[PDB]
RNA sequence: UCGCUACUACCGAUUGGAUGGUUUAGUGAGGCCCUCGGAUCGGCCCCGCCGGGGUGCCCUGGCGGAGCGCUGA
RNA sequence: UUAAAGUUGCUGCAGUUAAAAAGCUCGUAGUUGGAUCUCUCUCGGCCGAAGCGUUUACUUUGAAAAAAUUAGAGUGUUCAAAGCAGGCCGCCUGGAUACCGCAGCUAGGAAUAAUGGAAUAGGACCGCGGUUCUAUUUUGUUG
RNA sequence: UACCUGGUUGAUCCUGCCAGUAGCAUAUGCUUGUCUCAAAGAUUAAGCCAUGCAUGUCUAAGUACGCACGGCCGGUACAGUGAAACUGCGAAUGGCUCAUUAAAUCAGUUAUGGUUCCUUUGGUCGCUCGUACUUGGAUAACUGUGGUAAUUCUAGAGCUAAUACAUGCCGACGGGCGCUGACCCCCUUCGCGGGGGGGAUGCGUGCAUUUAUCAGUGGUGACUCUAGAUAACCUCGGGCCGAUCGCACGCCGGCGGCGACGACCCAUUCGAACGUCUGCCCUAUCAACUUUCGAUGGUAGUCGCCGUGCCUACCAUGGUGACCACGGGUGACGGGGAAUCAGGGUUCGAUUCCGGAGAGGGAGCCUGAGAAACGGCUACCACAUCCAAGGAAGGCAGCAGGCGCGCAAAUU
């Protein structure tokens, strides 16, 4: 290739997308913007195969160019916009308003929130630097570069920032006994409560954590979320609670529905 | 000069000799503060060369490079070559089909610092990766064990 | 054109490859800029990613400086002379990074005698000049001459610099790359390197 | 063994021909870089016809001529 | 072209007479090799943070491993190969899971197999002394 | 479904092969009613191509004096729709093919603390102490005169614009902070003197560039990191510090709210480019190979976006090999994968997904963030097109289609 790529196909599409195969031969290549490629839900996938608002990428366009969602407060017109994890969408012409978070099977949940629950987010910090004239300087997993902020903050620490003003209302250190989220990996929508962080200098550390129920697994730490302090989150959960359910368990889960049904 | 047998003068780029300080000083003692930094992996770094004079700056401890990749150890096979030296890898490659293995070797190029005196060509050497040296040079001894016939 | 590939040389076993693909244009190199001495003659080149660098090909003046004092002023460059790279390019006048050169002493002579109070570089023939003298002898207040006379104390500088200042030109470093920023910068030799640096210059007569 | 039929592989004077690939030496298009060069195109000056203002002088506008003038492309 | 072919043989073939052990011995690389030996010093509020135990090979575990395909769960395409849909009278519900050599990373085990730990004692552990460089606490601060 | 059967003898028991048996891929023969899905010029010729098409693009928001339009109002600079043309962006994606290629490509794993990056998203955008209520010259479209056998060829002349091309301020602007510092004041000594202050007058100053020195906000496993201080520098082929556009109209001649387009830099997204460890078929009737002409390393530099013998000068004599180097062959692009299958195994993978390579063969470039681009240009080699013989124009391994080659593959 002599530049960079502008397509997408279908089967290289990333599989929490869960598109289908003989629909057609290519798939929204995401906008480049806040979020990676891989780990993106772009606009279209959310209007019209996630909620049905739409039944084509033509009447997507058409919702779009009306003005009608918002993205963390602002409008994007851009169809293949990436939209991630911990993101606010409004739609205001029938208020709904919904949050970006995993599920328990590693996909992107339809999670409806409340109109004050939309005014914040959570963020999580990558960078922090001194520029010029000895400012301080954040960068977070939103690419949200934000100065002048708390000293006590630091790398992988979690902060809350109002939506309006794009301002640090208040943060989560890391520490063992806090609860997070998996962003990613094989535990990806996985919600638990830290217990160990093992340090290999040179390399990746590791961190683990114990869900309410007892299990206990391992990430990387570049996939932790730290989302509230104690047992407590700091965002409304999803239906499943993080909690991963056995095969053999959602079975019965799923029988006994069927007998309650008469 | 044994320090100077190259024709361009050779010095630490961080340290600046010419502090016109006071006669005195001229009349005390003529010794270079030395730059050294401490290449940290858990290595320490040899007293050879918080004491020595060598200018070379492809070492670690004292020089312009930077140790990150991968820790590697090796047998020291033949120091020929000017300030650097061939290590032997020997492993085990399995083939599935006999379910057996077969012995393989790699013929490794690297950097040996002045700091890094009294060693023969039968000994242990940790290396730690680096950015290209030269054509055939990726890699940098860290460490020095002597080897089985130890004085 | 001139590339700069890895895959025309031989394997370190010493066997030939094969190249896979045809040059590419990262890879490519460009002609010298071998500086001369002259008035100041600078081309823009167009560089990847659309940035830009400069190539000398005559310079005349230089920042430089004396480091011992702290002093870094602009001066005319003279001449050039013992190379380390190569005793090829002092013939031609070829100006390189870490190149041995001559330049003026004169912002270096005034700011010495302008702080120190002192006359540096006079010959022994009583050269004397109101302007001069009025930069050296002027009346100054109590507190003034204190502090001018708690200064003296400390103001003195090696014989091998003080040679050369009565010849008007110092020995200097070139430490900037003058075919890639346009520009040739450096400080003036002292100390041991002077003294190493004044030992093959004589070695190459 | 000798006599009769067919087909393969090999040796072979002819320093065999056809096809293609390597190189010694010499020549060498075209682009690119450097040093020159200067067909043309302006501007600021100098005079000649001359209006306005400020005060014989300057700022101006239409210009024409010409000067081995300087400066730019 | 695969099986049949235990007629390429690692599992798993043959070499007295059917095809086949070098005329004989030495000898380097390669391959193989006899018994034997039963976790802790400082810190943060009884535990963790930090050192390794000689080093490995081996075994179990963990995370990291594109989708499609393959194995496999659910689902009357009218059955099926398929597909990822669908179901109830606006609601309910899926789009699982397994496998992914070798090499690299991680944490438990210590049988089997290599390897080292004192024999001019330049040995371990305890208290004792001397030579040199040196810590920048203390003289409300500054020399 | 972990399987055998016929054939050497007058008859026997073996060794051993031949033949039979089942799938699977190409071609082919005969036959063919219904219905669902569905490969398809790879093999040989990466051979050659008639013809048509495959890449263009305008919102309220860069530039409208085409009556080209039905129609306002008539002193309204411009009502509106809008061809053409200037400007910006894209054309470096996609599609095709598998010739080259044997630690090369590629796969798993790592690093950039050794580089660049159009665009998206966020930060920054009175931080600099030195005509502005608007600056200058052109040139398209258009009008008119033309040349050539011929092309998406172009010349002269008369107009006219800019978010094209150039120039260039005000303001926040009152200062602050560093050096130089004539003169003035206070404490003490009898005094000289010592100590502590005030200061006119001048020179510099912000962020990016380049060189040198100094001390120790934040962070790494580790910086020669980030931030800081000081003396200077700052390329005319030149560095940032807005002379741009639309919509609503207002508050007390001033102040203004939503956007659009641009801006050095920082971060982010899409990457790309270099390196790290392990892994590939046959061949010894290939055993030594590399080093004159860089082979392994050192020192300094050139060039390059950067790390490096990438290249040069001066030095040293190194580097690989039976654990198979070097050389040769491959009907060799590499993987994900496919067929067969008791268990082990054998064979295939041109082919729609990922990575690589190429556009008849070599080579060289311009533009641009990105190309050594070929539905771009410039040469040479081989083919080939029109011609008034002067000249001009070429590249289907894109979709159809034709020729050729074949056992072998569809609709201009």
């Amino acid at each position: 290739a002599r530049g960079p790529k502008k397509h997408l196909k279908r089967v290289a599409a990333p599989k929490h997308w869960m598109l289908d195969k003989l629909t057609g031969v290519f798939a929204p290549r995401p906008s480049t913007g806040p979020h990676k490629l891989r780990e993106c839900l772009p606009l279209i996938i959310f209007l019209r195969n996630r909620l049905k608002y739409a039944l084509t990428g033509d009447e997507v366009k058409k919702i779009c160019m009306q003005r009608f969602i918002k993205i963390d407060g602002k409008v994007r017109t851009d169809i293949t916009y990436p939209a991630g994890f911990m993101d606010v969408i409004s739609i205001d012409k029938t208020g709904e308003n919904f949050r970006l978070i995993y599920d328990t099977k590693g996909r992107f949940a339809v999670h409806r929130i409340t109109p004050e629950e939309a005014k914040y987010k959570l963020c999580k910090v990558r960078k922090i630097f001194v520029g010029t004239k000895g400012i301080p300087h954040l960068v977070t997993h939103d690419a949200r570069t934000i100065r002048y902020p708390d000293p006590l903050i630091k790398v992988n620490d979690t902060i809350q920032i109002d939506l309006e003003t794009g301002k640090i209302t208040d943060f989560i250190k890391f520490d063992t006994g806090n609860l997070c989220m998996v962003t990613g990996g094989a535990n990806l929508g996985r919600i638990g409560v830290i217990t160990n962080r093992e340090r290999h200098p040179g390399s990746f550390d590791v961190v683990h954590v114990k869900d309410a129920n007892g299990n206990s697994f391992a990430t990387r730490l570049s996939n932790i979320f730290v989302i509230g302090k104690g047992n407590k989150p700091w965002i409304s959960l999803p239906r499943g609670k993080g909690i991963r359910l056995t095969i053999a368990e959602e079975r019965d889960k799923r029988l006994a529905a069927k007998q309650s049904s008469g | 000069a044994d320090i100077q047998t190259e024709r361009a003068y050779q010095k630490q780029p961080t340290i600046f000799q010419n502090k016109k300080r006071v006669l005195l000083g001229e009349t005390g003692k003529e010794k270079l503060p030395r730059y050294y930094k401490n290449i940290g992996l858990g290595f320490k770094t040899p007293k050879e060369a918080i004491e020595g004079t060598y200018i070379d700056k492809k070492c670690p401890f004292t020089g312009n490079v930077s140790i990150r990749g991968r820790i590697l150890s090796g047998v020291v096979t033949k120091m020929k070559m000017q300030r650097t030296i061939v290590i032997r890898r020997d492993y085990l490659h399995y083939i599935r089909k006999y379910n057996r293995f077969e012995k393989r070797h790699k013929n490794m190029s690297v950097h040996l610092s002045p700091c890094f005196r009294d060693v023969q060509i039968g000994d242990i050497v940790t290396v730690g990766e680096c950015r290209p040296l030269s054509k055939t040079v990726r890699f940098n001894v860290l460490k020095v064990t002597k080897a089985a016939g130890t004085k | 054109g001139i590339s700069r590939d890895n895959w025309h040389k031989r394997r370190k076993t010493g066997g030939k490859r094969k190249p896979y693909h045809k040059k590419r244009k990262y890879e490519l190199g460009r002609p010298a800029a071998n500086t001369k001495i002259g008035p100041r003659r600078i081309h823009t080149v167009r560089v990847r990613g659309g940035n830009k660098k400069y190539r000398a090909l005559r310079l005349d003046v230089g920042n430089f400086s004396w480091g011992s004092e702290c002093c870094t002023r602009k001066t005319r460059i003279i001449d050039v002379v013992y190379n380390a790279s190569n005793n090829e390019l002092v013939r031609t006048k070829t100006l390189v990074k870490n190149c041995i050169v001559l330049i003026d002493s004169t912002p270096y002579r005034q700011w010495y005698e302008s702080h120190y109070a002192l006359p540096l570089g006079r010959k022994k023939g009583a050269k004397l000049t109101p302007e001069e003298e009025e930069i050296l002898n002027k009346k100054r207040s109590k507190k003034i001459q204190k502090k001018y006379d708690e200064r003296k104390k400390n103001a003195k500088i090696s014989s091998l610099l003080e040679e050369q200042f009565q010849q008007g030109k110092l020995l200097a470093c070139i430490a900037s790359r003058p075919g890639q920023c346009g520009r040739a910068d450096g400080y003036v030799l002292e100390g041991k390197e002077l003294e190493f640096y004044l030992r093959k210059i004589k070695a190459r007569k």
